[PDB]
């Protein structure tokens, strides 16, 4: 949604949940990276199920 | 301070000393389905201790830990303000 | 010199940008130089705590 140039994305979390939300965000980033690399490396001639 | 498996230690003490194995009873289940509280009892000989928790597992573990300590012992009107020095920490 | 006026070079060579208002904790305030009145006379200040 924050699609403008130099946009700011702000997260509000409490102190006790900082570690868990940081781990959650890293998990989301890892999922995004895995999606990207799976879409990149995979090659198929049939290209249809 | 409940670092470990206190129920395992409790049953270890029970069966090592040939004391009766730890009996466990569930008396009450109170609260709304998304905030139910569970109450688990533990009874060995004449000692009976209570453990409460959001889950039956947690309440059972707390009761076991409590009586494990027991058997070793006996052989504002205001919201707090926040500082303005908060910064934006990159993630 | 005299009634003639000239450009105020020092202020602009100092105030390229307005310094940002930052608070000071007791630890770093302890060894800071003691405030002296003539540095606070006829100047601009702001409350960083409020």
């Amino acid at each position: 949604r924050a699609r403008t140039t130099e946009a700011k994305f702000v997260l509000f979390t409490a102190d006790k949940e900082r570690e868990k939300t940081i781990q959650q965000i890293y998990q989301y980033r890892k999922a995004h990276n895995d999606i990207a690399e799976y879409l990149k490396d995979r090659v198929l001639e049939k290209t249809e199920p | 301070k409940t670092v470990g498996n206190p129920i395992g230690w409790l049953q270890e003490m029970c069966m090592q000393r040939r004391w009766p194995p730890p009996s466990y009873e569930t008396e009450t289940e109170v609260g709304l389905p998304h905030e139910r509280l569970f109450t688990i009892a533990c009874s060995i000989l004449n000692y009976r201790e209570m453990g409460k928790g959001k889950s039956k597992k947690i309440a059972k573990r707390l009761a076991a830990h409590r009586m494990w300590m027991r058997l070793q012992e006996t052989p504002i009107d205001r919201y707090e303000q926040v500082s303005k020095d908060f910064e934006f920490i990159k993630i | 010199a005299g009634e003639q006026k000239c450009f105020d070079w020092e202020l602009m060579t100092n105030f390229r940008r307005l310094p940002q208002s930052h608070g000071s904790n007791v630890q770093q305030r302890e060894q800071q130089p003691a405030p002296r009145p003539e540095d606070f006379e006829g100047k601009i200040v702001t409350q960083w705590y409020a």
